[PDB]
């Protein structure tokens, strides 16, 4: 449980994946040329979780960049930290996915998938002890969605005993790129239920609502949304990257956060929300609906488990006080049949620009609201068979569509069943 | 990689091809001999060892007059002579002759030259077929070509740029017959077809450009701007690109419902904001097909911006559009908006009528209102066919009357299909 | 109490202090079995992993059948387009040749009649 | 589609055919020796539609001159431009047809037709891309009517995929050469209904009426009538001889002007009407050209267009004028007189413009109509036919050559059938 | 000679081991290099040909970080590489993973290293096993090891020092599961188990040492003092508890009821009388396991004095509490105490938060009140097992679901056994 292999697929996957490497490199003190220039040895203690050891005091991200379209690769390459990645970890096709899950999963995705697995297999052997994989991608498009879930399925067949973790961006009509997002997303949620161990649900609907309502951004752009994503991704990986009491790793996160295998979709949260505070506020704001990166009201359900990380110099006594206080005051939003289901961790290093931050991983039954919203948009199109011919033309049967949505509605019912369970 | 082959059939397709390839050379800085002082223009231009950039295009016409002007015009060295294919007799405004009698004598040669172009592609996206509805070659030979292309290349993407006929600039009285016949025959073989109403282009040239009697040359230079907007996402590396597959995915909800409505703004006589030109795309005056979208429902909106455009401005403009109640979408479309932004500003032919602008947009929208255009065509068809007027000219070339009613019934089913997809 | 001396040693001493006597007189796996259970838990691990890989291998073959079906659809679209086109082209050729033959047949009946006219004259 | 093969047959055929060649040769700058003396290049662009290029920088009309009477072609060689025709394209017999259709079609004309087919094949095989044939002839005589319709039939056998076009001069008792002209014209019309694609109806009745009533010629001659014929023939071939928008040829004209195969008899009109060799002191304006063109006084067929309805109209304006002003007069004339156009053929009135006017006129318009009113011409012939055939008058002129009464009854039946279907579409509703 | 071998399993077991062996060296005058200027210390220390004194100890932690502490720590030279057993992957808070997955892998290697220590003993008494209840290694591997030590050393005593789970410093939500599982499997295989409730130790560091947020080191410094008091008469020439067999003789009348309660006094922040520290032995705020002795009856009670303690003062102190207090023994057992004085003075780590005192005492009593600790654990187990929350992580490692309930039934019987004798 040392190294994580990171994968980014498709346009969205590679944009937020690049923003992520940008952010944690600044945290661990790595410049775009791969040299270390930081001021603390806390930064280098577990840096091999994400960075490979190159000869010449150079740190290279253990990242694999994937796309069926070559344009995103060039954009990443010319980006700020473009030169830090291993140039032979770029695996790109030529003819795109056409916003079509069926093309990413079956046709165009299959022709490129073995080139990707070769680079995955090479980084896996340079690992003293492979902890697992983290994948960034969107579900609404074609490459990250269809080819990303194909990657997940093939990686699980070759590494059945490694953890699979995904950052999955959910589509919203408020920030759409294609008219077939409800199909692409539903077909991928089906895959994620079966083949991942942990999935952070990054809801574009919530990222937009946060930028418009809280950050007073009248016209949110992807740059504004990705600022929230990079902050969230830094927060939810802090315990993997910096030393602490929990010796946290991806398998331990799954053991304590996933009481039932299908219910592994997390509600991320972050405080303070910033456009491009005190401990009692950090504790409260973190359980606030306005800080959830999934468009769900946690007060509409119950928390099964909650993992929370506080960053910066502060009284862990005062923090532990407030966390217990909130739990007692909002007792009806936590299941009673799981003793001590809210865990606190602390890290002395604050994120860039901030002096105190708090990041929230919640397993809440309210996440069914995210999946009900996708299910309604799916049924609205699928009942008229709108655009279905672009998927049947790739070889898919209609059954795969109905099966995927039945599985997603079962997940909804399953979350509901444990919302109503009592002691 | 990602090559698109362009095929221009009949006088209308060829002359519009002249306007388009001239504009491409100006956009990419290519000289009329193919020499040139972002390598995305390679999707439309192959290159020879001498550094000469040759269009990936075939010009086909059953009569030599129009293509002879290309062979002796400004860009006579731009094309290889084998890409300019002519017979000696045209279709005499008769679909039956373009598709059978005269068309069968040259179809193999055209396919052989297209196959040699396909052999020069490492990743063919598909074909773009430019033609008119009313001409005998634009209708009959295009249908034959589309059929033969389906056999030689299977389900490989085939898209059209079709000129919908207008009385003001007509050439034949049987144009409604040719229109319905080629639409029936081509329907199964085309993935997406962009229609251009000559009357709509005729009126824009008069209102916006103050041209009293617009010529083909005036019409074609405006049409070339729309065509350039569509293919600029393939010829330029911009912020948001839209390839041939994304056009088909985001604009075609059903295989038969594949006729997007093109609009363009600004049309200025030789700077408007992103919001202004975007709002103009939903004003019926700027539409390339005469119909009333406020009387229909949108199923898909693809906006292609070029020039000085920032995504924040497009998001703000589209958000405003989503508030207007006069712009109605179907029940089954959670969102019908697709956006592309290429950064190279729109080029204008020096000595033309259009003014250079810093930003512009071409919207492709699939609306149920375009069925109004199918209704006007089918009515003109019915007026003459009720008496079998002129039908003997088609039967004499081997066609049967059953082919007429079968084509007209397919158009009735098509009209009904627009009605069905518009309900709730 | 009752003190009772227990022991005395180098580094300490011990004794016993009794406060009350008791109310009541008196006071009222092999190596193979272990390995058998560890091996059974391992074979359950291996069975579960075999069943996971079996399901993933079933998805691999569905992925092949999807890609295969799309290739069969494209081949059938080609074969049906090919037969349809050859059907109408040969039907159009038969019709057109039949029209030209009737036209030339009528003009030849007139040719015969012109011979009957010149014959009737000499008669 | 470039080359047209021209054929003139009989006295009237060769007379109006010669005038046609004088007029268009002047329009293209060709002198009676075949040399080009013109100033513009547009005269030469499509000049191969009617002329072959003979070595010596010369242009020979693609014309074949036919007559059973020897004398009429002697007069052709003697007339102006007599020396321009290819001497080997003259095909003459030594006895005319005596104004007898049967002599032209069955007996004497049939003994000369193979000699004509000789010349027809040589000019046709020399063609790069043969449009078809245009034939000038009268219907009231014997050679042009009888041997002309025989020639059509024979040519249609060897070239069935080409267009067959005629300028057919209808007989009139006001300008008569025999009393059996109703017979000759009805027998020829039978052939034309079956074997031609396009026929221009040149009515001697209308030509005499125009010369007498409008031009005030008290006793008009064939020269007077033929000035109107050559003005019409020039106008209706302008789009074939000069470069324009339509790339016009004989087949496109047939496709767009003939909605039903038998209804291919055109009513030509022309403005302004003038006497031969007369200076026009004041030119006509575009509204004058447009109104006078749809006027019954300007039709070369003696039919009132307001007694029927146009199926299709093709109109060519010649001279320097505003195509915008032309477009708005034409569309206006249509919208005002809406009740004389069938409603079930959209866009059935087409307009063209040519910048080069004809000689002597600054501006002119020429009209080609497919109107149902042309039934008045055929009814006039049919009544004249019946008055004779009731009495079997002069039938022995025809039976004596081999014919039978049944061939008369059939031709009369077919022309009365033609009248009925014109009436059918005149009354047809949308 | 009466050698005892110490075995440390999991992070808690190792890090407490570091604290105890450090304290032993300070008590016996062994320097960090193993050199040393009463020979009873040889029961815990062997000697090398170079004159170095080496703890009779094996360390098992399959996470290299913790054992790397021992390799590079202050007393690193005390230990030989074949005493330290590590791996690459820990148990991920999973009993089934520690017991079945890693247990089958490492058990023979671990027993082999134990055999090499036992071959250096002329009269091995048995084993002292340090491990947590809540960790996946501390619970899962320890139980397998105890099973096998019963096989390979049938007649040898086995004592445990077990860390009882507390939410304040917890590392996993599944700690109640691991706790019940390891108690069930170990029950037949241990003779005497001293439980150390982390919450009790936490409370003592806050109240008596004025520490707001006690660390692992804080807790381990206090636990070492208790372990030292319990083992002092083994490491010096004492009178009471002079061999492991005497612990079950003096404290364990019934084999299943082998969980003595430890009370310790004084804990002073960095001179109390015999009577004062004796009174403190009967204040529940000083117990190492939270429970109420008023809710139970004593079966056995030993007082282990240390330092400047004179018998007349002890007997006077015992006489005082007898008159004022009621101390209910079970009917069948005498009401009284076994008293031992060890003259060796109480020793503290220099610079630590514990102050050097003149005299100290540790009371070891077998009360039925310690069943309350089992009842708290059994209820948390019941809350989650009713919904089978997290059970799939245990089944995924090859454990059968029936083992959960079979283990819980054994804890039901243990609770009833405590009821029957505390009648
Ligand atoms: N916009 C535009 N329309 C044209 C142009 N040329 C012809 N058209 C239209 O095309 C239709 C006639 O079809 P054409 O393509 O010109 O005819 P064709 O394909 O050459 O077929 P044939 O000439 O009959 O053999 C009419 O509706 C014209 O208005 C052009 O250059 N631009
Ligand atoms: N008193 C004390 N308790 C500790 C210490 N370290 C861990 N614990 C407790 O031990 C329990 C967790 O078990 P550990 O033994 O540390 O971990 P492990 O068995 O190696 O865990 P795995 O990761 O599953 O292998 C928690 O209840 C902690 O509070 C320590 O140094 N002192
Ligand atoms: C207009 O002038 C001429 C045109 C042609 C000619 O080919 C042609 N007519 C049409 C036509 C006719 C009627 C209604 C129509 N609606 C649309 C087209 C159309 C199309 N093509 C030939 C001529 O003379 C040889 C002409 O000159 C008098
Ligand atoms: C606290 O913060 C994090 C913890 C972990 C992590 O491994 C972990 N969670 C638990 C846990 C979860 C829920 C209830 C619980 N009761 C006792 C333990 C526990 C145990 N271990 C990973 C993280 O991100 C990588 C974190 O940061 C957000
Ligand atoms: N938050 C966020 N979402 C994005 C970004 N880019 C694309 N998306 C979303 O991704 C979906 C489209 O998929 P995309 O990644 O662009 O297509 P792909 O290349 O086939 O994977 C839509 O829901 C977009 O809203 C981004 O930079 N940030
Ligand atoms: N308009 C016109 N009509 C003529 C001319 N010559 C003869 N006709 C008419 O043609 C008919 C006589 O036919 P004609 O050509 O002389 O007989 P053919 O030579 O035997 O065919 C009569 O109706 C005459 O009025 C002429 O030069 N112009
Ligand atoms: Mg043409």
């Amino acid at each position: 449980m040392r190294e994580i292999v990171h994968i980014q697929a498709g346009q969205c996957g590679n944009q937020i994946g690049a923003k992520f490497w940008e952010v944690i490199s600044d945290e661990h003190g790595i410049d775009p040329t791969g040299s270390y220039h930081g001021d603390s040895d806390l930064q280098l203690e577990r840096i091999n979780v994400y960075y490979n050891e190159a000869t010449g005091n150079k740190y290279v991200p253990r990242a694999i960049l994937v796309d069926l379209e070559p344009g995103t690769m060039d954009s990443v390459r010319s980006g700020p930290f473009g030169q830090i990645f291993r140039p032979d970890n770029f695996v790109f096709g030529q003819s795109g996915a056409g916003n079509n899950w069926a093309k990413g999963h079956y046709t165009e995705g299959a022709e490129l998938v073995d080139s990707v697995l070769d680079v995955v297999r090479k980084e896996s052997e340079s690992c003293d002890c492979l902890q697992g994989f983290q994948l960034t991608h969107s579900l609404g498009g074609g490459t990250g969605s269809g080819m990303g879930t194909l990657l997940i399925s093939k990686i699980r067949e070759e590494y059945p005993d490694r953890i699979m973790n995904t950052f999955s961006v959910m589509p919203s009509p408020k920030v759409s790129d294609t008219v077939v997002e409800p199909y692409n997303a539903t077909l991928s949620v089906h895959q994620l239920v079966e083949n991942t161990d942990e999935t952070y649900c990054i809801d574009n609907e919530a990222l937009y609502d946060i930028c418009f309502r809280t950050l007073k951004l009248t016209t949110p752009t992807y740059g504004d949304l990705n600022h929230l994503v990079s902050a969230t991704m830094s927060g939810v990986t802090t315990c993997l990257r910096f030393p602490g009491q929990l010796n946290a790793d991806l398998r331990k996160l799954a053991v304590n956060m996933v009481p039932f295998p299908r219910l592994h979709f997390f509600m991320p949260g972050f405080a303070p929300l910033t456009s491009r505070l005190t401990v009692p506020e950090l504790t409260q704001q973190m359980f606030d609906s306005k800080n959830m990166m999934a468009a769900c009201d946690p007060r509409h359900g119950r928390y099964l488990t909650v993992a929370a990380i506080f960053r910066g110099r502060m009284s862990m006594k005062e923090v532990d006080e407030q966390m217990l206080n909130v739990q007692n005051k909002n007792s009806s939003y936590f299941v009673e049949w799981i003793p001590n289901n809210v865990k606190t961790a602390v890290c002395d290093i604050p994120p860039r620009g901030l002096k105190m931050s708090a990041t929230f991983i919640g397993n809440s039954t309210a996440i069914q609201e995210l999946f009900k919203r996708i299910s309604e948009q799916f049924t609205a199109m699928f009942r008229r068979k709108a655009f279905l011919h672009w998927y049947t033309g790739e070889g898919m049967d209609e059954m795969e569509f109905t099966e995927a949505e039945s599985n997603m509605n079962d997940l909804v019912s399953e979350y509901q069943q444990y919302q109503d369970a009592t002691a | 990689m990602r090559e698109c082959i362009s095929i221009h059939v009949g006088q209308a397709g060829v002359q519009i091809g002249n306007a388009c390839w001239e504009l491409y050379c100006l956009e990419h800085g290519i000289q009329p001999d193919g020499q040139m002082p972002d390598d995305s223009f390679n999707t439309f231009f192959s290159e020879t060892g001498a550094g000469k950039h040759v269009p990936r295009a075939v010009f086909v016409d059953l009569e030599p007059t129009v293509i002879d002007e290309v062979r002796t015009g400004t860009y006579r060295q731009l094309f290889h002579p084998e890409q300019l294919i002519t017979g000696k007799e045209d279709a005499a405004n008769n679909y039956a002759r373009g598709h059978y009698t005269i068309g069968k004598e040259i179809i193999d040669l055209v396919l052989d030259r297209i196959r040699k172009l396909a052999d020069q592609c490492t990743g063919l996206q598909g074909f773009l077929v430019f033609h008119s509805f009313g001409g005998g070659t634009g209708s009959g030979f295009t249908s034959l070509l589309m059929e033969r292309l389906s056999v030689d290349y299977g389900k490989k993407s085939k898209l059209e740029f079709s000129i919908y006929p207008a009385p003001q600039v007509s050439t034949a009285v049987v144009e409604p017959y040719n229109s319905i016949l080629t639409t029936h025959t081509t329907l199964e073989h085309s993935d997406c077809a962009f229609m251009v109403d000559n009357e709509a282009i005729y009126d824009i040239c008069r209102r916006n450009l103050d041209i009293e009697r617009p010529t083909y040359t005036n019409l074609n230079r405006l049409i070339s701007q729309i065509v350039s907007s569509i293919t600029a996402s393939l010829r330029f590396d911009g912020a948001l690109n839209v390839d041939l597959t994304e056009f088909q995915t985001n604009l075609v909800p059903y295989p038969r419902i594949h006729f997007p409505l093109a609009t363009y703004a600004p049309v200025i006589s030789a700077q408007l904001s992103v919001a202004e030109i975007t709002n103009a795309c939903f004003e019926p005056a700027n539409q390339m097909v005469k119909c009333d979208p406020r009387h229909g429902k949108y199923m898909a909106c693809c906006l292609l911006y070029r020039g000085d455009v920032v995504p924040k401005d497009v998001n703000a403009a589209i958000a405003t559009i989503k508030t207007k109640r006069s712009i109605q979408f179907v029940d089954w479309c959670p969102t019908g908006f697709k956006v592309g932004i290429n950064y190279q500003p729109p080029t204008v032919v020096p000595g033309g009528d259009l003014a250079k602008v810093q930003r512009a947009v071409c919207m492709l929208s699939n609306t149920t209102a375009i069925a109004e255009a199918w209704a006007r065509l089918d009515h003109k068809f019915d007026l003459m066919y009720a008496k079998r007027a002129f039908v003997h000219w088609y039967v004499g070339e081997g066609m049967e009357e059953g082919e007429f009613s079968e084509a007209r019934e397919d158009m009735a089913a098509l009209e009904k299909d627009y009605e069905e997809v518009g309900v709730d | 109490m009752e003190v009772i001396e227990l022991n005395k040693a180098t580094s300490g001493q011990s004794w016993e202090v009794i406060l009350k006597p008791p109310s009541f007189d008196g006071v009222p796996p092999s190596l193979e079995e272990i390995q058998k259970k560890l091996e059974a838990a391992e074979e359950r691990r291996k069975y579960q992993e075999a069943e996971l890989l079996k399901h993933l291998a079933e998805k691999r073959e569905h992925e092949r059948e999807v890609i295969q079906k799309a290739i069969e659809e494209n081949n059938n679209f080609i074969k049906m387009a090919k037969e349809k086109l050859a059907q109408k082209m040969e039907s159009n050729k038969e019709n057109r040749e039949a029209h030209l033959a009737a036209m030339l047949e009528r003009l030849q009946e007139k040719d015969k009649h012109a011979e009957e006219v010149r014959k009737n004259k000499e008669l």
